[PDB]
C-alpha cells in the first residue's frame, strides 16, 4: 500500500496522453518525463508462466521503479534487469527481505537501507 | 458484430464526412484569394530578382559561413509539402559539408522547427511561428528581414527553399540563392556600373533580403 | 438513408462515443495541449509580491 | 552615410519610420488600406 | 526611346513594359533624371515625389516613400516602391501638425541613437509638406 | 417559478455549455486543439472548469478515497457556477477544482499546487 | 401565408450552409448574409412556456424579421427586442390589430402602416 | 520450453508489427498515408512485407498459376523473419517479397525490376 | 432491338450530355465560370435547352396556368432532339423552349421575344 499506491496514480496520467501514435509538439521536459516512467513501469508488470513470486519480493521490484532508479536503461533491456536483479536479493541479502515479511511494513530504517542496494546494483550491471 | 456496435461506427463517420466537405469549401475560398493578390506580387517579386540574371554573379570558391531559409507554415493537412522542403533542407547541408563550410538555418514556420529538432536542434538562429493563419504581407517580410541582420552571425552566402507553384494540381520546390554579402556582390559585373559605393550597395543588398522573403511567402 | 425520417442520422457528440481511432485521438490532444496551460498558468501564479515578502 | 548610418541602424529601420508617417498623414477613407498591410503578425522565437 | 518603365507597389501595379520618356526619382544622394539611356546605377531612395512626364499631353504626380530604383544595362528600368500613393489620399492638414510635435521630441531624446530616430521621422514630414 | 428565476437560468446555462462543447469535439478530431479560433479555445476551457467542478468528494467513499466528505449548501452552488461562467477564474488551471466543496478550497488548492515547482 | 412563405425558404435556405457556421470567416458576403438572417429568425421561434400568442401579433414579428430589419441588431438581442416591442403594439397600437384579425389579410394600407411602426421602434431602442 | 527461446522470440514480434498495424488502417483510410509519424512509417513499411512473405506457393496448386511447389525448413523460416524485423531489407520493394520460398529467393527477384 | 436504331442513339446522347452538365456544374459553382474551354460552353449552353425542351404543358391544366395542353406524337420528339444536339437550333435564347410542344412551335416562340 506504501509503493503500489503512487505507481497506480503514475500510469493513470500515463494512457490519457500516450494515444496519438502522431506526435507534432516536442514537450521534451514537459510531458516527456510523465510519457517515458509509464513505458518502464508497463513492462515492471510482465511476467513469465507458472513463476509466482513473493510477497516481499514483490515489493521490492515495483520499489525500484516507482522512485526512479531505471529511467536511465533502454527500454528493450528492462527484462534483462530484473532476472539479474531477481537473483542478487535472493542469495546476498535473505534478513532483509526477512524484515519485510514480518514486520508486514517498510519502515524507515529499511527504506534508505534498501536505498543502497539498487544503486550499487545499477553501478555493476551495466557494461 | 452486434447492432449497438454497428450504428456507433456509422454515425462516427457520418461526421468526419460532413466536415471535411465544410473544409473544402472554407480552404477554396482562401485559394481564389491567394490567386488574384499574387499577379501584383508576382512582377514585383520578378522585378527584384531581376538585377542578378543580367549578372554573372556566383559564390566563387569557397565561404565560411552559410545561411539556409526554410519557408512553410504553422498548419498540417497538406500532404506532402513540409516533407518535400524538408528533403531539400537536408540534401544540401549534407553536401556542403563536405566543403568544411559552417552552417546555420532558420525556420519560419512551426513545423520546419517541430521535424528537425531532432537532428539539427543545435544549427537553428532564430524560429518564426504564427505564420499562415492571416494572409501575409510585406511588413511580416520587413519584421523577419530586420531580426536576421540584428542578431550577431555576420554570414556570406545563402538560399531560400520554398515551394513555387506551377497550377491547381502541381507545385514544384524550389531554390533561389541570397547574394547578401557587399564584396561577392562585387566583382567584374558590377564595374561597368555607375557611381555606387560600399555604403549604397550596402542599403541596397538589404533591401533585395526582404524583397525574396515576400516573393518567398507569396 | 438520411434524405428521410425513417433512416439513421448522426447527431453531435458522435466520435468519442464510438471509440475508435479518431475518438482516441482527440482525447490525448486534449490533453497534451492543456497541460502546458497547467504550467504557463501556474509559473505566472508564483509572481505574486506579497509571497516573496514572505519568502 | 547620414545620421541612420554611424550611429547602429539598419535600412530596414530607417524605411520603417518614413513609410509609417506616410500612414499618418492619410485620410479616413484610406486609412483602412493603412490597416490592411501592417504587418505585425510574426513571432519570435529563440531557443536562449 | 525605346525604354521598359516598371512602376510596382506590394499590392498593386501602376505600370508595366510602357515607358514614357521621362522619369524623376528622388535619390539617397541626391536626384536624377531618365533621359532615354542613362548611365545604369543602383541607387535607393529617400522621402519624395515621383513626376512620371507621361506622353500623353500630362505628367503623373507619384509620392514614393523608401524603394528602390534600378536602370541596367538595356534601355530598361525597374523603380519598385513600398508606400507609392498619388496625391489626393494624403491630407496636408495632418501633415502641418505632425512636424513640430517631433521636433518637441527632439530636444527630450536623451540616448544617442534614440535621438537619431528622431531625425529619420522630421525628414519625412519635411518632404511631405514641401510636396504639397 | 419554483426554483426562483436565479436558480433557473445558471442551470440552463450550464448544459448550454457543456452541449457545445459536445459539437466541438467532431471539429478536434480532424483540426487539432491550436487550429481553432481563440474565441472557441474559451468555451472548452470554461466548460472542462464546469465538468470537473461537479465531481464532489463524498463521505462514505473515504476508504476508497482518503479525502474529507464536503456537504455544499444550495446558496454556494449557484454562486460557484456563476463565476466560472462569467470569467472570474480564467487565471487557474483545471486541476485546481478536481474534488473540491465550494468555491473557496478552488484557489487555496491552486496556490498549493505551484510552489513545488 | 403571405410573411411565412419567404421565412419558410429563407429558413431552409440556412439549413444548407449551417454546417459553415463553426469555422466561417473567409465565405461571400451573400454566405455570410444567409447566416445573419438564419440565427435571427430562429430567435424569433424560440418561445416561454405557458404563453401563447395571438395570430395578428405573431404576423407582426415575423414581418419585423423577414423584411431586413434586425440584420444590424446584435444576436443576444432578439428576445429583449422582442418583448418591448409587442407590449408596445399592444397599448399604443391596438386599432392596427384589430384590422388584421377582421380583415384576415394583410392590405396595401396596413403595410405601409406596419412600415412605420417598426422604424419608429427600432430608432429610439437601446435604452 | 518446448520450441525454444529463440524461436519464441522472433515469433512475438512478427505478431506485435502486425498489430500495430491494425490500429492504424482506421487513420490511414481517411487522412491518407502523409498524417502518420516519421518512425511509424516504418511499421507500416515493414508490416507490409511479411504480409506479403507468408504467401507461399503449394505444391498441389501448380496446375492453378503454373508456379513451382516451393518447401522451406523450420531453421529456415526462422531466419527470414529476423532480417526483416531488423531491417536488413529495407531498400527493397514489397511486391519482390511475393510468392517465393526462403529469404534468398526475395533478393534473386528485386534484380529483375531494375 | 425492340425500339429500333432512331429512338437509340438518339435516347442515348440524350443521358450523356446531360451528365457532362452534371460533371461541370460543380466546378462553376466552386472555382469559377471562364476557366473552362469553348468547346465545354456549348455543352453547358445545350442541356438548357434540353433540360426545359422536356417541360411540356398538359390539358388536364388548361384552365390554371392558361396555355394551351400538348399532345405530342412519337415521331416529332425523336426529330426534335437530334436537331439540338447537333447544334443546329443553338443561337435561339431559352426561354423559346421552355413549355412548348413540337419543335416547331420553338421557333414561333423566338419572334415574340422583344
Amino acid at each position: 500500500k506504501q509503493v503500489a499506491g503512487t505507481m497506480k496514480l503514475e500510469l493513470a496520467q500515463y494512457r490519457e496522453v500516450a494515444a496519438f501514435a502522431q506526435f507534432g509538439s516536442d514537450l521534451d521536459a514537459a510531458t516527456q518525463q510523465l510519457l517515458s516512467r509509464g513505458v518502464r513501469l508497463t513492462e515492471l508488470l510482465k511476467q513469465g508462466q507458472y513463476a509466482p513470486m513473493a510477497i516481499e519480493e514483490q515489493v521490492a521490484v515495483i520499489y525500484a521503479g516507482v522512485r526512479g532508479y531505471l529511467d536511465k536503461l533502454e527500454p528493450s533491456k528492462i527484462t534483462k534487469f530484473e532476472n539479474a536483479f531477481l537473483s542478487h536479493v535472493i542469495s546476498q541479502h535473505q534478513a532483509l527481505l526477512g524484515k519485510i515479511r514480518a514486520d508486514g511494513k517498510i519502515s524507515e530504517e529499511t527504506d534508505a537501507k534498501l536505498k543502497e542496494i539498487v544503486t550499487n546494483f545499477l553501478a555493476g550491471f551495466e557494461a | 458484430a452486434t447492432l449497438k456496435d454497428i450504428t456507433r461506427r456509422l454515425k462516427s463517420i457520418k461526421n468526419i464526412q460532413k466536415i471535411t466537405k465544410s473544409m473544402k469549401m472554407v480552404a477554396a475560398a482562401k485559394y481564389a484569394r491567394a490567386e488574384r493578390d499574387l499577379k501584383p506580387a508576382r512582377v514585383y517579386g520578378i522585378g527584384s530578382l531581376a538585377l542578378y540574371e543580367k549578372a554573372d554573379i556566383k559564390v566563387p570558391e569557397d565561404k565560411k559561413k552559410h545561411l539556409i531559409i526554410g519557408v512553410s507554415s504553422d498548419r498540417g493537412l497538406c500532404g506532402a509539402i513540409h516533407s518535400s522542403v524538408a528533403k531539400q533542407i537536408k540534401s544540401e547541408v549534407a553536401n556542403l559539408t563536405a566543403a568544411g563550410k559552417e552552417v546555420k538555418i532558420v525556420g519560419v514556420g512551426d513545423k520546419i522547427r517541430g521535424i528537425l529538432h531532432r537532428t539539427h536542434s543545435d544549427q537553428f538562429l532564430v524560429t518564426f511561428k504564427e505564420v499562415g493563419r492571416k494572409p501575409p504581407t510585406f511588413g511580416d517580410a520587413s519584421v523577419i528581414a530586420l531580426e536576421l541582420l540584428n542578431s550577431g552571425y555576420e554570414f556570406d552566402e545563402g538560399s531560400i527553399i520554398f515551394n513555387r507553384f506551377r497550377s491547381v494540381i502541381s507545385y514544384k520546390t524550389e531554390e533561389k540563392p541570397i547574394f547578401s554579402l557587399d564584396t561577392v556582390a562585387s566583382a567584374e559585373s558590377m564595374s561597368i556600373y555607375d557611381d555606387i559605393d560600399a555604403d549604397v550597395l550596402r542599403n541596397y543588398q538589404e533591401y533585395s533580403l526582404a524583397n525574396i522573403i515576400y516573393y518567398s511567402l507569396k | 438513408s438520411s434524405d428521410t425520417p425513417e433512416g439513421v442520422r448522426s447527431g453531435a457528440g458522435a466520435v468519442r462515443d464510438a471509440g475508435g481511432a479518431f475518438g482516441k485521438k482527440e482525447q490525448a490532444d486534449e490533453e497534451r495541449y492543456f497541460r502546458a496551460r497547467a504550467r504557463e498558468q501556474l509559473a505566472a501564479l508564483k509572481k505574486h509580491h506579497e509571497n516573496e515578502i514572505s519568502h | 552615410v547620414a545620421y541612420w548610418r554611424q550611429a547602429g541602424l539598419s535600412y530596414i529601420r530607417y524605411s520603417q519610420i518614413c513609410a509609417k508617417a506616410v500612414r499618418d498623414a492619410l485620410k479616413a477613407e484610406f486609412k483602412a488600406n493603412a490597416e490592411k498591410t501592417s504587418g505585425s503578425n510574426v513571432k519570435i522565437v529563440k531557443v536562449k | 526611346g525605346q525604354m521598359s518603365f516598371t512602376f510596382a507597389s506590394p499590392t498593386q501595379v501602376f505600370f508595366n513594359g510602357a515607358n514614357v520618356r521621362q522619369v524623376d526619382v528622388p535619390t539617397q544622394t541626391g536626384a536624377f533624371g531618365i533621359l532615354a539611356s542613362h548611365v545604369p546605377t543602383l541607387q535607393v531612395l529617400r522621402p519624395g515625389l515621383v513626376v512620371v512626364h507621361a506622353e500623353d499631353g500630362t505628367t503623373s504626380k507619384y509620392f514614393v516613400s523608401s524603394g528602390s530604383v534600378t536602370v541596367n544595362a538595356d534601355s530598361s528600368v525597374q523603380l519598385l516602391a513600398e508606400e507609392a500613393v498619388t496625391l489626393d489620399m494624403l491630407d496636408p492638414g495632418v501633415a502641418k501638425a505632425n512636424l513640430e510635435k517631433a521636433q518637441s521630441e527632439l530636444l527630450g531624446a536623451a540616448d544617442e541613437a534614440s535621438r537619431a530616430e528622431i531625425q529619420i521621422r522630421i525628414e519625412a514630414n519635411e518632404a511631405l509638406v514641401k510636396a504639397l | 417559478n419554483i426554483v426562483g428565476s436565479e436558480h433557473y437560468d445558471v442551470a440552463r446555462g450550464v448544459q448550454k455549455i457543456l452541449q457545445d462543447y459536445k459539437s466541438l469535439q467532431d471539429i478536434i478530431a480532424i483540426l487539432g486543439m491550436d487550429e481553432l479560433s481563440e474565441e472557441d479555445k474559451l468555451t472548452v476551457s470554461r466548460a472542462r472548469k464546469i465538468q470537473r467542478f461537479l465531481s464532489q468528494p463524498f463521505q462514505v467513499a473515504e476508504v476508497f478515497t482518503g479525502h474529507l466528505g464536503k456537504l455544499v449548501p444550495l446558496k454556494e452552488t449557484i454562486k460557484g457556477f456563476q463565476q466560472i461562467l462569467a470569467g472570474e477564474y480564467d487565471h487557474l488551471p483545471e486541476q485546481a477544482f478536481y474534488m473540491v466543496g465550494p468555491i473557496e478550497e478552488a484557489v487555496a488548492k491552486a496556490d498549493k499546487l505551484a510552489e513545488e515547482h
